[PDB]
């Protein structure tokens, strides 16, 4: 499922046994409730430029 | 970085400057607080390994503005298979000695997982190269923070399109071989940062290439999703004493 379209992912995606899919995130952010979104919980996540963030 | 533009202040804060002794030396990648990846051929000319200083929040060098930030370089991490004045697993892993302050002119870059990197940032075409190095072939270094927008090759591809050592699964082509567009030697370490869902991650390290923008040739980038688990490994381990230190690879 992870091989294809990031198994809809917006960060990282585990195969599990079967026609299950877990996704993850980086470090600084949480995953939403549709299981595939990821939030920061920090104020300077990784890979986010502050500048245009805050426009 | 030759045919970019400017990187607007703030818009590339993951970038870093290594100096020796005061003068430039190549760029880097903050990937969390204590954290920078560079090119291993960065260093292999170094005897001071005392005066090696690495820039956060950098932008223009001709002024102080207060956003840059400082900190000395305590260890410099090269793997067993790098070979010194060669092209292979040109990677270098630094740990700064005292963190960096995160602000809006100063974050880290993701360092991605290597399976989202190989199945999922290996295909997105465009990326962004960045540095203060040339602006030209033979021509002077560049005094504002430069940056660049490469597409990616397949290695098949990149063999077929260039006019030379070969090219191995520890790299990547990417750029333009009408010799229009390049990052050049003093770009050397900096980051090929690659978007996906509205966040940036390390994909590449400005490595290699025969001769700055040069009709034929590609740039050659150091395939990061290869060094994730050293990187990680590394990261968690402790301090040694000196700086330099040679780690086993894989
Ligand atoms: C690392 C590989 C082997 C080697 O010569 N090692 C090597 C060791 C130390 C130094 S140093 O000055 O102490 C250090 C930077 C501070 C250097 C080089 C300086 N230097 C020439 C470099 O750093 C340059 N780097 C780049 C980087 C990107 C380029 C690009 N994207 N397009 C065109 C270029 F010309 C691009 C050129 C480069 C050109 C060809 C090349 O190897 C050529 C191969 F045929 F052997 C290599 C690197
Ligand atoms: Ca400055």
């Amino acid at each position: 499922i992870c091989v294809n379209e990031n198994g809809g992912c917006e960060q990282y995606c585990s195969d599990h046994t079967g026609t299950k899919r877990s996704c993850r995130c980086h470090e600084g952010y949480s995953l939403l409730a549709d299981g595939v979104s990821c939030t920061p919980t920090v104020e300077y996540p990784c890979g986010k430029i502050p500048i245009l963030e805050k426009r | 970085i030759v045919g970019g533009k400017v990187c607007p202040k703030g818009e590339c804060p993951w970038q870093v400057l290594l100096l020796v002794n005061g003068a430039q030396l190549c760029g880097g990648t903050l990937i969390n607080t204590i954290w920078v990846v560079s090119a291993a051929h960065c260093f292999d000319k170094i005897k001071n390994w005392r005066n090696l200083i690495a820039v956060l929040g950098e932008h223009d060098l001709s002024e102080h503005d207060g956003d840059e930030q400082s900190r000395r370089v305590a260890q410099v991490i090269i793997p067993s298979t790098y070979v010194p004045g060669t092209t292979n697993h040109d990677i270098a892993l630094l740990r700064l000695h005292q963190p960096v302050v995160l602000t809006d002119h100063v974050v880290p870059l993701c360092l991605p997982e290597r399976t989202f990197s190989e199945r999922t940032l290996a295909f997105v075409r465009f990326s962004l190269v960045s540095g203060w190095g040339q602006l030209l072939d033979r021509g002077a270094t560049a005094l504002e923070l430069m940056v660049l927008n490469v597409p990616r090759l397949m290695t098949q591809d990149c063999l077929q399109q260039s006019r030379s050592p070969n090219i191995t699964e520890y790299m990547f082509c990417a750029g333009y071989s009408d010799g229009s567009k390049d990052s050049c030697k003093g770009d050397s370490g900096g980051p090929h940062a690659t978007h996906y869902r509205g966040t940036w991650y390390l994909t590449g390290i400005v490595s290699w290439g025969q001769g700055c923008a040069t009709v034929g040739h590609f740039g050659v980038y150091t395939r990061v999703s290869q060094y994730i688990e050293w990187l990680q490994k590394l990261m968690r381990s402790e301090p040694r004493p000196g700086v330099l230190l040679r780690a086993p690879f894989p």
